C-alpha cells in the first residue's frame, strides 16, 4: 500500500566521530558536563516521535556536540588524556575503578586548567526537564477512529412482562 | 468431503449424466475406505492378505451400491422427465438396498435395505429439494 | 559450516524424533530422545537461548532420562534388527528427504500453511541495547510478579510427591 | 560454532584415542525405584529454586523473600513428609 | 443470553435488584419447595428403619427451613432475571426504529384468502 | 514465516505418531511423549524469543517442569504394573475386556 | 490411605477444577487439568487389586495424551495472534485440535474406549468422583472458547457420542459400563446445544450431576455389580426399590417427571433456529437408550428373582451404611419438574 | 462456567502474565508493542463481533508485525529474481560493498 519516505544522501552526511569504543567510554562523564545539554532535544524528539527519518537534525547536532567537545579536549590538557585511556582499554570490560589514580590526575588537570567539574553519583540520573522549539506532536500511532461505543444500558428496570413468557408456568 | 459432494450436487438433475455415476462411484470407495478403516484397525487380520481382502470387499460393495443408485438416478431421471420428484431415488435407495443383499448373498438383508436406504433417500433428496441445511444454522 | 546451521540441526532433530518414533528397544529410545534433546538444545542456543537451552539440559537430559534409562533397566528386559521398526525409520527418512526436497528446490512446502522457504537469519534483533539478556530478567521476574503461578507449581509437586508414595505404598 | 569447534576436536581425539587402542594389540525392588523419582521431584523444585539470584535485584524484595521462603518451606515439608511417613526406610 | 455486564463481577443479587417487587409470603412456588422439603424430611426418615410421620420432627422442620430459605433467594434472583431480560428487549427495541416497521392494520375488508373446502 | 517452525511441527507429528503407533514397551510410548513435550517447548521458546515477548517468558520453563512430573507420574505408574506382573508389555493387559 | 490424605486429595482435585474455573491464563488451565489428573489418580486404586491398577494405566495414559494436544492447540494458538487471554481463537487448526482435547478429557464418540474400561475395575466412590469432576472440568472450557469453533466438530461428535451411547448400551449388565454409557449418552446431549445457548449445557450439567450422584448413591447403599444383586436388594429393602424406579425413570426422562426439563428446553431452543430433523434424531436416540433402563427396572422392582436365603439372616440387622446425602438429591432431582423458570437462575 | 473472583475480590494476581504492554520488570517493549496498544484500544469497548468485522485492518498490521509472513515474500521473491537475473549475467551485482 504505502511506501516509506525516506530521507536523502544529502541529509546522511554528518562528519561521523569516528574514534573508538574505549576512548568514548573513559571521555563519558565531562561530556555529559559540558555537552550534553542540547541531546535531550533529540531524546524528546525520539520518545514523542518513534520515527528516526525525522529526528536527524537533532542527531547532526549531536554529532558535532561531541566533536566539538573533543576538539576542546584535544586541543588543550590533556595529553596524558592518551595515557588514562589506553591504561583504561586493555583492562578486559572497561571497569572504571581500574585506573583510579590517573582519573585522579586526569580530573585535577582539567579541574585546575580549564573546569568541568565532574557529576558526582547519582547526577547522570534524576529526570531532567527539556524546553523545546518544536510543539510537541499529537497521535503518532497514526490509526482511525474508535469505530462504534455500545450504547450503554441504564434506567430503572420495570418488573416481568407477563411472567416468564414461556409455555406455561405463567407468573 | 465437501468437494465431491459438492461435485455431486452441483450437477443438475436433470440430465447430464455418466459424471454422476462417477461421482457416486467416488463416494463409495470413500465410504468404503472409512468404513475399511476401522474395521482393519479393530479386527486385526492376521494375515495382511486377509485385510487387503476385507477393504477391498468394503470398498467394492459401497462403491457398487453407489454406482447402482447413480445409474437408476440418471435413467429414471431421463424416462420419467420429472426431476422434482423423491420417488425417483426411492427407486434409486430400493435399487441400492437390493443389490446390497445381492453381493452379500441373503435376501432378508436385502429387503430391508431396499426399504431403509429407499426411506433414507427420498429424505436426502427431499430435503435438498425443499432447502434443510447441513447441520446448524449456526444462527439464532 | 555456513547459514543455514540452525535449518541442518532441525534436520538432525527431527531425525532424531523418528529415530525413536520407531519403537525400538527402549534404551536405544533413551539414546535417541538424549540426542534430540542435545540438538534442540542446540537450535535454542542458536537463537540464544542463553539460559533456557542451557536449563533444559539439567532436566531432561540431566534428570528425565536417568531415571527413563533406570526404570528401563530394571523392569523391562528385552532379551534378545525387526522389518517393521527399521521400515518406519527408512519411510520416515522418506517423508523428510520429500519436505526438505521441496523446500530446497521449490518456493514453499504447505500442509494447510505457506512456509517461507528459506534459512532463517530472520528475524533477529537490529542490535539492540539489550544489556541483561532479556530471558535472565524475564525469568528474574517470577518472585515480584509471580505470587499465584510459583505457589500452584511447587503445591503441584508437593502432591505429586504425596501421590508417588500413596501409589508405591503409603505410608 | 567456538564450542562446537571444542566439541568436534576433543570428540575427534577420543574417537583416535579408542580406534587407535582397538587396531592395534588384534528382578528388581521398590526401594531402588523410591529414591530416583525422589530425585526426580526434587531435582524439579531446585529447577524452580535456582533463578533465585537471577531475580535478587528488583523493587519487590520482601515478597521475593516470602516466596522464596516457601519454596524452600515447600521442598522441606515434602522431606518432613516422606521422612516421616517411612518413605526412605530399610 | 450472556452477561450483559460481567465486568461488574459475579454479584448473587445486585444492589439494583431492590427496586423489583419480591416475592410474597405464602408464594404458592415456596409452598411446593415446603413442600417438597417435608416431603425430603419423610423420605430422610424412610431410608433407614426409623419410623415415618414420628421420632424426627427437629429434622422436617430443619428441612423445611432450610429448602424454604434457598427458595426463597432463588425466586428473588428469577424475578431480577426476567426484568433485567424485558428492560434489555425493551432497550433495544427504542434503540432502533428503522428495522422493526410498524405494521398497518390491514383490516379483513380486504385481506383476501382462499377457501378450500373439506367436503 | 521463521521457516524453521514448519520443521518443528513436522517433529511433533513425527513424535505424535509416535506416541500413538507403539508395539511392544509402554516405556517407548512414554519417552516419545517426553519427546512430544520437548517438541512444545522448543517451538515455544523460539516464538518468544523472536517476539521479545519478555514480560511472559515463563511457558518454557513452567511447561517444561510441569510435564516433567506428569513423566514422573507415568513412571511411577509403569513400576507399579511391572511390579505387579512379570513384564511391562502393551500385552497381558487384555483383561478387563470392554 | 490416611483419612487426611484423603481429606488432601479433595482439596487438590477441588483446587484443580477451581483453577479451571477461575483463571485467565492458558497455562493455568493446563495446571488444571493435569492436577486434576494427579490428584484423581490415587483415588483409583483405592484397593489394590490388578484390575484397579490396569484401569489406571489406561486412564492415565488417555488423560496425559489429552492434556499434550490440549498444550499443542494453545501453542498453535500462539504461533498465531499471540496472547493469553482466553477468548476466541484465531485459528480453525487450533480450535480443531483444542476441541479434540477436550472431547479426549471428557466422553466422546471417537474417544470413549477408557471410560467404560476405567469404571469397570474401580469401587463406586472413584467412579462417582471420575465422573462429576471429569465432566464438570471441560465444560467450563469449551462454555469460554464457544465463539471460534466450527461447528461440524462439536456437532459430529455430539450426534454419534449420544447414538454410540444409546447402540453400545444393550448388551452389559455390568452397571459401571451401564452408567457409563449413559455419561457417554447424556455428555453428548450436553455438548451438542455448545453454540446456541449454553444456559442450556449448563443446566444440563447441574441435572446430570445431581442425577448420577443419586444413582450412585443408590449403589452404595448396597454394594451391587449386577441385576441379581439388586433383586436381592429388592428382597431385603422395600424403598430402595421404588428409589430405583423414580430415579431409573428420571434417566430416562419422561415428562411428569424431572429428567425430562433437559431434553424439552434442548429441543425448544434448538428449534428456534432451523434444525428439526437433528432434533428428531436426537429425541428418537434418546428414546432408545431408555431400554437398558427399562429393563434394569424389570429387573429390579417389578417382577421379582428368585432369592436365597442368609437374606433372612440380613433381616436381624437393620440398615447402617451412612449415605452422603440421599434423599436431598433424589427429590431435587425428580421432583423439580414445575421449576422450569429456574432456568434463568443460571445466566 | 468462568467466574470472576479475579475481579471480585481485588488482586489482579493473574493479568500480568497476560499480554505484552504490561510493565516489564526493567521497562522495555516488546517487538510489536505499538501495533498491540492501537489495536487493545480498538477492540476496547466492543462486543467482540464488530472487532471481528471493524478492526481487521489493524489486526492484519498487527499479525504482520509478528509474523511478518508478506514482508518476507516480498524479500524472497527479490532474492530469486537477483539470483536468475545474475544467472543471466546483466550489470555484475554493485549492490554489494562497492560499485
Amino acid at each position: 500500500p504505502g511506501i516509506v519516505e525516506l530521507p536523502s544522501l544529502e541529509d546522511l552526511k554528518v562528519q561521523e566521530v569516528k574514534v573508538s569504543s574505549s576512548v568514548l567510554k573513559a571521555a563519558a562523564h565531562h561530556y555529559g558536563a559540558q555537552c550534553d545539554k542540547p541531546n535531550k532535544e533529540f531524546m524528546l524528539c525520539r520518545w514523542e516521535e518513534k520515527d528516526p527519518r525525522r529526528c536527524l537534525e537533532e542527531g547532526k547536532l549531536v554529532n558535532q556536540c561531541a566533536l566539538e567537545f573533543f576538539r576542546q579536549i584535544k586541543r588543550h590538557c590533556a595529553e596524558p588524556f592518551t595515557e588514562y585511556w589506553t591504561c583504561i582499554d586493555y583492562s578486559g570490560l572497561q571497569l572504571f575503578r581500574r585506573c583510579r589514580k590517573e582519573q585522579a590526575q586526569f580530573d585535577k588537570c582539567v579541574l585546575d586548567k580549564l573546569g568541568w567539574v565532574r557529576p558526582d553519583l547519582g547526577e547522570l540520573s534524576k529526570v531532567t526537564k527539556v524546553k523545546t522549539d518544536r510543539p510537541l506532536p499529537e497521535n503518532p500511532y497514526h490509526s482511525r477512529a474508535r469505530p462504534e461505543p455500545n450504547p450503554e444500558v441504564e434506567g430503572d428496570l420495570k418488573p416481568a412482562r407477563h411472567g416468564s413468557r414461556l409455555f406455561f408456568w405463567t407468573m | 468431503a465437501k468437494t465431491l459432494l459438492h461435485q455431486y450436487w452441483d450437477i443438475p438433475e436433470g440430465t447430464e449424466c455418466h459424471r454422476k455415476t462417477y461421482a457416486a462411484t467416488s463416494i463409495g470407495g470413500a465410504s468404503g475406505l472409512v468404513v475399511s478403516a476401522y474395521s482393519v484397525a479393530l479386527k486385526t487380520p492376521t494375515s495382511f492378505l486377509e485385510g487387503v481382502a476385507r477393504t477391498g470387499r468394503y470398498t467394492f460393495t459401497a462403491a457398487a451400491i453407489g454406482a447402482i443408485f447413480g445409474l437408476t438416478s440418471c435413467i429414471s431421471a431421463q424416462v420419467r422427465e420429472k426431476p422434482d420428484d423423491p420417488l425417483n431415488y426411492l427407486i434409486g435407495g430400493c435399487a441400492g438396498g437390493l443389490t446390497l443383499g445381492a453381493r452379500t448373498r441373503s435376501y432378508g438383508i436385502g429387503a430391508a435395505a431396499c426399504a431403509y436406504m429407499g426411506l433414507t433417500a427420498a429424505l436426502v433428496k427431499m430435503g435438498q429439494l425443499e432447502g434443510w441445511k447441513v447441520f446448524a444454522e449456526p444462527k439464532v | 559450516m555456513m547459514t543455514y546451521i540452525v535449518f541442518i540441526l532441525s534436520i538432525i532433530f527431527v531425525m532424531g524424533f523418528v529415530g525413536f518414533s520407531s519403537k525400538p528397544s527402549p534404551i536405544y529410545g533413551g539414546l535417541g530422545l538424549i540426542v534430540s534433546g542435545g540438538v534442540g538444545c542446540g537450535i535454542v542456543l542458536n537463537f540464544g537461548g542463553s539460559f533456557l537451552g542451557l536449563m533444559v539440559f539439567l532436566i531432561y537430559l540431566g534428570g528425565m532420562m536417568v531415571v527413563f534409562g533406570y526404570t528401563t533397566a530394571m523392569a523391562t528386559e528385552q532379551y534378545p534388527s525387526n522389518k517393521v521398526v527399521l521400515g518406519t525409520f527408512i519411510t520416515g527418512l522418506l517423508m523428510e528427504f520429500l519436505m526438505v526436497y521441496y523446500v530446497l528446490k521449490d518456493k514453499e512446502v504447505e500442509i494447510v500453511f505457506k512456509f517461507n522457504g528459506m534459512g532463517d537469519w530472520v528475524i533477529y534483533d537490529t542490535g539492540d541495547s539489550g544489556f541483561f539478556s532479556e530471558e535472565a530478567m524475564g525469568i528474574a521476574a517470577l518472585y515480584s510478579y509471580g505470587t499465584w503461578l510459583v505457589i500452584v507449581t511447587g503445591w503441584s509437586l508437593l502432591i505429586g510427591v504425596v501421590v508417588i508414595m500413596e501409589i508405591t505404598r503409603g505410608n | 560454532m567456538n564450542l562446537m569447534i571444542t566439541l568436534l576436536t576433543n570428540f575427534t581425539l577420543a574417537t583416535l584415542l579408542v580406534t587407535i587402542a582397538f587396531w592395534l594389540p588384534q528382578p528388581f525392588s521398590m526401594k531402588f525405584f523410591l529414591v530416583a523419582i525422589t530425585f526426580l521431584l526434587f531435582d524439579l523444585e531446585i529447577a524452580l529454586l535456582l533463578p533465585l539470584p537471577w531475580a535478587s535485584q528488583t523493587t519487590n524484595l520482601n515478597t521475593m523473600l516470602t516466596m522464596a521462603l516457601l519454596l524452600i518451606f515447600l521442598l522441606a515439608v515434602s522431606l518432613a513428609y516422606e521422612w516421616t511417613q517411612k518413605g526412605l526406610e530399610w | 443470553m450472556t452477561g450483559r455486564q460481567a465486568r461488574a463481577p459475579l454479584q448473587f443479587l445486585p444492589d439494583e435488584a431492590r427496586s423489583l417487587p419480591p416475592p410474597k409470603l405464602t408464594d404458592p412456588r415456596l409452598a411446593y419447595i415446603g413442600f417438597l422439603g417435608y416431603c425430603s424430611g419423610l423420605i430422610d426418615n424412610a431410608i433407614r428403619r426409623r419410623p415415618v410421620l414420628s421420632a424426627g420432627l427437629h429434622r422436617q422442620f430443619l428441612y423445611i427451613t432450610s429448602f424454604v430459605f434457598v427458595g426463597y433467594y432463588l425466586l428473588k434472583r428469577q424475578d431480577y432475571m426476567y426484568a433485567v431480560r424485558d428492560h434489555d428487549m425493551f432497550s433495544y427495541i427504542k434503540s432502533h426504529p428503522e428495522d422493526f416497521p410498524e405494521k398497518d392494520k390491514k383490516t379483513y375488508r380486504e385481506v383476501f384468502e382462499e377457501f378450500h373446502p373439506v367436503r | 514465516m521463521s521457516l524453521v517452525y514448519m520443521n518443528i511441527m513436522m517433529a511433533f507429528t513425527v513424535s505424535l505418531t509416535g506416541l500413538l503407533m507403539y508395539r511392544s514397551h509402554l516405556m517407548s510410548s512414554l519417552l516419545c511423549l517426553e519427546g512430544m513435550m520437548l517438541s512444545l517447548f522448543i517451538l515455544a521458546t523460539l516464538m518468544i524469543l523472536n517476539s521479545h515477548f519478555t514480560l511472559a517468558s515463563m511457558m518454557p520453563i513452567i511447561l517444561l517442569v510441569f510435564a516433567a512430573c506428569e513423566a514422573a507420574l507415568g513412571l511411577s505408574l509403569l513400576v507399579m504394573v511391572s511390579n505387579t506382573y512379570g513384564t511391562d508389555y502393551v500385552q497381558n493387559l487384555n483383561l478387563l475386556q470392554c | 490411605m490416611n483419612p487426611i490424605i484423603l481429606i488432601i486429595i479433595l482439596m487438590t482435585v477441588m483446587l484443580g477444577t477451581i483453577i479451571v474455573m477461575i483463571s485467565t491464563h492458558w497455562l493455568l488451565i493446563w495446571i488444571g487439568f493435569e492436577m486434576n489428573m494427579l490428584a484423581i489418580i490415587p483415588i483409583m486404586m483405592k484397593k489394590h487389586n490388578p484390575r484397579a491398577t490396569e484401569a489406571s494405566t489406561k486412564y492415565f495414559l488417555t488423560q496425559s495424551t489429552a492434556s499434550m494436544l490440549l498444550m499443542m492447540a494453545i501453542i498453535i494458538n500462539l504461533m498465531f495472534s499471540g496472547q493469553w487471554t482466553v477468548m476466541k481463537l484465531f485459528n480453525p487448526m487450533a480450535s480443531m485440535l483444542m476441541t479434540m482435547a477436550l472431547a479426549m478429557k471428557l466422553g466422546m464418540a471417537p474417544f470413549h474406549f477408557w471410560v467404560p474400561e476405567v469404571t469397570q475395575g474401580i469401587p463406586l466412590s472413584s467412579g462417582l468422583i471420575l465422573l462429576t469432576w471429569q465432566k464438570l472440568a471441560p465444560m467450563s472450557v469449551l462454555y469460554q472458547i464457544l465463539p471460534s469453533i466450527n461447528l461440524d466438530l462439536i456437532l459430529t461428535l455430539s450426534i454419534l457420542s449420544i447414538t454410540i451411547g444409546g447402540w453400545g448400551g444393550l448388551n452389559q449388565t455390568q452397571l459401571r459400563k451401564i452408567m457409563a454409557y449413559s455419561s457417554i449418552a447424556h455428555m453428548g446431549w450436553m455438548t451438542a446445544v455448545l453454540l446456541y445457548n449454553p444456559t442450556m449445557t449448563l443446566l444440563n450439567l447441574i441435572i446430570y450431576i445431581i442425577m448420577t450422584s443419586t444413582m450412585f448413591t443408590l449403589f452404595m447403599a448396597n454394594s451391587t455389580t449386577t441385576t441379581l444383586s439388586l433383586s436381592h436388594t429388592w428382597n431385603k429393602a422395600p424403598i430402595m426399590t421404588i428409589l430405583v424406579l423414580i430415579t431409573l425413570l428420571s434417566m430416562g426422562g419422561l415428562p411428569p417427571l424431572s429428567g425430562f426439563m433437559p431434553k424439552w428446553m434442548i429441543i425448544q431452543e434448538m428449534t428456534k433456529n432451523d434444525s428439526i430433523i437433528l432434533p428428531t434424531l436426537m429425541a428418537i436416540t434418546a428414546l432408545l437408550n431408555l431400554y437398558f433402563y427399562m429393563r434394569l427396572t424389570y429387573s429390579t422392582a417389578l417382577t421379582m428373582f428368585p432369592s436365597t436365603n442368609n437374606m433372612k439372616m440380613k433381616w436381624q440387622f437393620p440398615t447402617t451404611k451412612r449415605m452422603t446425602l440421599l434423599p436431598t438429591m433424589t427429590v431435587l432431582s425428580t421432583m423439580l419438574l414445575p421449576l422450569t423458570p429456574i432456568l434463568s437462575i443460571l445466566e | 462456567p468462568f467466574f470472576d473472583v479475579q475481579k471480585k475480590l481485588g488482586v489482579d494476581l493473574d493479568h500480568w502474565m497476560t499480554i505484552q504492554s504490561a510493565e516489564q520488570p526493567h521497562r522495555i517493549p516488546a517487538r510489536c508493542h505499538a501495533f498491540e496498544k492501537e489495536w487493545i484500544e480498538c477492540a476496547h469497548g466492543i462486543g467482540s463481533i464488530r472487532a471481528e468485522k471493524e478492526c481487521k485492518i489493524e489486526f492484519e498490521d498487527f499479525r504482520e508485525c509478528l509474523l511478518r509472513q508478506k514482508t518476507m515474500k516480498r524479500l524472497n521473491a527479490i532474492k530469486r529474481q537477483r539470483d536468475k537475473l545474475i544467472k543471466e549475467g546483466k550489470y555484475t551485482p554493485p549492490p554489494h560493498h562497492s560499485g
